[PDB]
RNA sequence: UCCGCGCCCCGGAGGACUGAGGGGGAGACGGGUUCCGCGGCGCCUGCAUCUGGCCGCGGGUGACUCGGGCCUAAGCGGCGGGUGAAGACCGGGAAGGGGCGCCCGCCCGUCGAACGGGGAGCCGGCGGAGACUCCGGCAGGCGCGGCCCCCGCGGAGACGCCCGCCCCCCGGCGACGCGCACGGGGACCGCGGCGGGCGGCGCCCCGGCCCGCGAACGCCCCGCAGCCCCCGGACGCCUUGCGCGGAGAGGGGGGCCCGGGGGCGGACCGCGCGUCCCCGGCCGCCCCUGAAAAGCCGGGGGGCGCCGGCCGCGCGCCGUACCGACCGCAGCAGGACUCCGGGGUCAGCAGCCUCUAGCGCGGGAGCGAACGCGGCUCAGGGAAGUCGGCAAGCCGGCUCCGUAACCUCGGGAAAAGGAGUGGCUCUGACGGCGCCGGGUCAGAACUGGAACGGACGCGGGGAUCCCGACUGUUUACUAGAAAC
RNA sequence: GAGGCCCGCCGCGGUGCUGACGCGCAGAUCGCUCGUCGGAGCCGGGCAUGGGGGCGAAAGACUCAUCGAACCGCCUGGUAG
């Protein structure tokens, strides 16, 4: 891992990118009422590529 | 400082192994590890490297041998034929 | 045996002893006559006389 | 009190290219330094034995009169294998 | 970094050689009470230990007024 | 069924030579123009052991003959072969220890090793530690050389055919006892995977044919015939006879 | 545990523990932001939380020198083709290249190892989070340009010194097993002195503790053993063990190699026993003989024509945080590779305490029932218990005595059994003497509730019979066996 | 200073208690006790061998908690007095 190839560096790297919540302006003007990204995930429960 | 009375440097194997491979072994070890008269250098300093592989400490002269002796009976009876029979040709 | 051995060899470079006698002396040494420096040094005077 | 050096090396694994010595540094730390594998210096292609006058360097750096011996077959051969070849080259002529 | 083999090498060195310092330090911690004359020549720092503080002032003075002299 | 192992062993896989770290392949130099009419000269460069073989083998070292270089040639040592010795290889080569000659000119009686089969089949014959050919007789009219092969067979060989002079060394290999399982585990390293070997009745009746009953027993006769298909045959091959008896 | 904004937060003070095959500090892999700072407790932290690996926000991984890349290993892919209904599998015999008219030339790999090989990095400092990477100092490697320059010499010899290139050949280096012992370095350790700083002090105390630093690299000088030269012509030279010598000893004088030391440049003083690591010369071992290739460098012949110095300049691409966070549904008394490894007691890297460093685990009190679990002890007897001495208990360290049948003569055997052991006060031995080191082995007094391997660590033993000779191996997760 | 030698540490195995555990710490652990500990040793990385096949110091063992023939999908909503 900490010898990491760079293709994996980039895959792992959107991962964390698109690990964010719905911004709050996007809830106010899609009028989503429901407040949660779910493609979110979590380092320890989580087993990306696998 | 006759450490063993019967067994020589067979005594490595202490009680197992049975007593024919020991004897056998004792004859067969005792060759082995024996110094041979070079046949160059005229020096007893010839060793086993490896089985069929004698080398000379002091002539540094390698002779390619029996594997427990540096020269097998079979090989010397060999070589008397050849002396006799190049020298009935010649 | 290094002790012994030391004294055998300054004795024969000091022509104090011969090296027929060092020789003689250095395989009574080998072969455990010579307990300590002292008893070496004894037997080379006895020797020597 | 607790002389712990760590690793200096890309992975742990002690092989013989990965030794190391240690030393005291200016700022009183235990320091570990590389322990470099000596090259064999050259060996004589008839005997085996070290050929003498060229240092156990890698040759790459050690300059043409360090890396040269001044002897016709000077690295090569070894002065008594070159007198040996120099006395049959002579004889075998003479008959 | 290397010793200069005594002003003469220094100097020529100083002369005409690449230069860029040279320092003085002086006496530091009177472990010697000589002077120590260091030249930044491109490949290597050469040092000179001059015994006597005198002695080092002719040999500064032999040094080009281009080469740049720091005393410490 | 499982297939057995000797099934299994012919697949390659784990039974393949352990051949890493071994000299390479021991032969006769090359038949070539200065072998055919003269005699090509070799100095033995080095007498060295290799990996799976017993017998030591040698490297000598013969002039280029279509170059300005040198070749290296391995061959099974002959016992005497020394570091220096000049052998010969050729027509003309004298009957010297480690020279090489045709079997034609060598005389009848000789031992010789490394025999070729065949003309110019750099060697298939005597090979292993102390085994030897003996030159039996010469049959001029049909260019034809009897030897006594080292199972005491006797096979009319070219001859043309070419053999190396002596008893190939590291004789009487055999003698020691292996004593422990141990050097049996290191010599069959260098050699294969086809040690440790299970007895048949030890196994299940799905993994061989003697397979397994309540009293450990093979139930029919080992001897099995030539005809059998490769899962049958696994007792005694095609046995003439059979048990230890006195004679021959 | 006490006190303090007082939370299991944090700080100070007590008492502990993990105990250098650490609950210590780091890597490989695997995770993939868990890293760091600020704020927060809605979730999770199986009690709590003001905590946090949780939530929100804003950041964080810098390389000519380290690793990838590169080379080859086991292997795998490729090859005019061969074959199979194909999918695809199998593979040298085929007009298979190279700076270059010429000339030379049978024929794969820019596959495969962040542990093998490899051209070269060290110290000091800095940040909230990183460093062989930043910054400062100081080097080394490999190119490229400018400029100057020019192709051998010395020694009796081993070789020395003041550096040519290409092809074609012949080599060398890369390049290599295991072990006992022995020697030499480095670090670690310990004990003195000395200089600086502490702590305790009822009594003593120059007795305790803490610190006292010197890297890569550049020169110079040494360096055991090993190998070699020259004179010369022998039972001598020598190791712990060996070995060696008319195919040339000893002796004398030299050359070379030696991952090393000293001096100087960079820039506290001694002394000893161990430990650990590396290294050296040996010796032992094998039916075991302990990789390869780029890359680099000699030599011979040929052809040709240099080398060098100084001064500039350059070095791309990727990896680089953190891991008690990996994998088992889980922040699972479950596993999982390495690197460094202080002191005392001791034969010990054992056990038992401790320095450094880390730290107080899915919670707290009260009570002192049965019963369970982990222990401790028990009169007298001593296996009468039980299917069977199951379990426990006995024994045990060292020294000296003293040991049977049997045997494949090696064993049995620690057979069986006995005796001693502490502390003090001395006396011998043993090296390197004036000196100056040693820490073992003996011996003697004197003492002590009749005590001593005073904890700890640490065989109970003997006589038989059956089976398998033996060391090994096995039904992962009910059979370790007489089975294999 | 020899040995598939012996005691014994880590390691690697796993004997007995027919101990704890058995709605576990755990879909095979925990504690003592034990076998071994220079060797037919142990461990990591790469690599090869594939399902009636492989691999097997043989136990029908092992082949990703699956084995006297793995798992995945499909035939298949197979058939069943």
């Amino acid at each position: 891992t900490a010898n990491k190839t760079l293709s994996r560096k980039l895959r792992l790297a959107k991962k964390t990118k698109t690990n964010k919540n719905i911004p709050r302006w996007v809830i106010a003007k899609d009028h989503l009422k429901k407040t949660w990204n779910y493609k979110r995930h979590h380092w320890r429960r989580s087993h990306l590529k696998l | 400082a006759k450490r063993t009375k019967k067994v020589g440097l067979t005594g490595k194997y202490g009680t197992r192994y049975g007593r024919a491979a020991r004897k056998q072994l004792l004859k067969i070890e005792t060759s082995q590890k024996a110094k041979y008269t070079c046949p160059f250098c005229a020096k007893d300093k010839v060793r086993r490297t490896a089985c069929g592989i004698w080398t000379c400490r002091s002539c540094s002269k390698t002779m390619a041998g029996g594997a427990y002796s540096l020269h097998t009976e079979p090989a010397n009876a060999a070589r008397a034929t050849i002396r006799r029979l190049r020298l009935a040709r010649e | 045996q290094r002790v012994l051995r030391r004294l055998l060899s300054r004795y024969r470079d000091d022509e104090k002893i011969d090296r027929h006698l060092y020789e003689t002396l250095y395989a009574k040494a080998k072969g455990n006559m010579f307990k300590n420096k002292r008893v070496l040094l004894e037997h080379i005077v006895g020797m020597q006389k | 009190a607790d002389c712990r050096v760590t690793c200096r090396f890309h992975s742990t694994y002690r092989t013989r290219s990965k030794i190391v010595r240690y030393k005291r540094t200016p700022g009183n730390r235990l320091t570990s330094l590389r322990v470099k594998k000596l090259p064999n210096a050259p060996h004589c292609a008839e005997t085996g034995k070290q050929i003498h006058g060229i240092p156990r360097v890698i040759p790459q750096h050690l300059t043409r009169q360090q890396r040269k011996v001044s002897r016709p077959y000077g690295g090569k051969l070894c002065g008594s294998a070159l007198r040996a070849h120099i006395l049959e080259s002579f004889l075998n002529e003479e008959n | 970094p290397n010793t200069i083999t005594e002003e003469n090498l220094m100097k020529m060195i100083a002369d005409g050689r690449g230069k860029k310092l040279v320092v003085k330090s002086c006496s530091k911690g009177r472990l010697q009470g000589k002077v120590k004359l260091k030249l930044r020549t491109a490949k290597y720092l050469y040092t000179l230990t001059v015994p006597n503080a005198d002695d080092a002032k002719s040999i500064v003075k032999g040094c080009k007024d281009k080469v740049e002299v720091q005393y410490v | 069924g499982r297939r057995i192992r000797v099934q299994r062993k012919g697949a390659g896989s784990v039974f393949r030579a352990h051949v890493a770290r071994r000299l390479g392949a021991a032969k006769l130099r090359a038949n070539d123009f200065a072998e055919r009419t003269g005699s090509v000269r070799g100095v033995v460069k080095a007498i060295l052991h290799d990996r799976g073989r017993g017998a030591p083998l040698a490297r000598v070292q013969f002039p280029n003959m279509r170059g300005e270089g040198r070749v290296n040639e391995l061959f099974i040592a002959p016992e005497g072969m020394y570091t220096g010795q000049e052998v010969f290889s050729g027509n003309k080569a004298t009957l010297h220890i480690g020279n090489i000659l045709p079997v034609g000119n060598i005389p009848e009686g000789t031992y010789v090793c490394n025999v070729e089969e065949k003309p110019m089949d750099r060697g298939c014959l005597a090979r292993a530690s102390g085994t030897y050919c003996l030159v039996v007789a010469h049959n001029m009219e049909t260019n034809k050389t009897r030897i006594r092969l080292p199972s005491g067979q006797k096979k009319l060989i070219s001859s043309k055919a070419r053999a190396m002079i002596g008893l190939v060394a590291g004789g009487g290999r055999t003698d020691k006892p292996l004593l422990k399982a141990g050097n049996a585990y290191h010599k069959y390293k260098a050699k294969r995977n086809c040690w440790p070997v299970v007895r048949g009745v030890a196994m299940n009746p799905v993994d061989h044919p003697h397979g397994g009953g309540n009293h450990q027993h093979i139930g029919v006769s080992s001897c099995v015939p030539r005809n059998a298909v490769p899962g049958q045959k696994v007792g005694l091959i095609a046995a003439r006879r059979t048990g230890c008896s006195g004679g021959k």
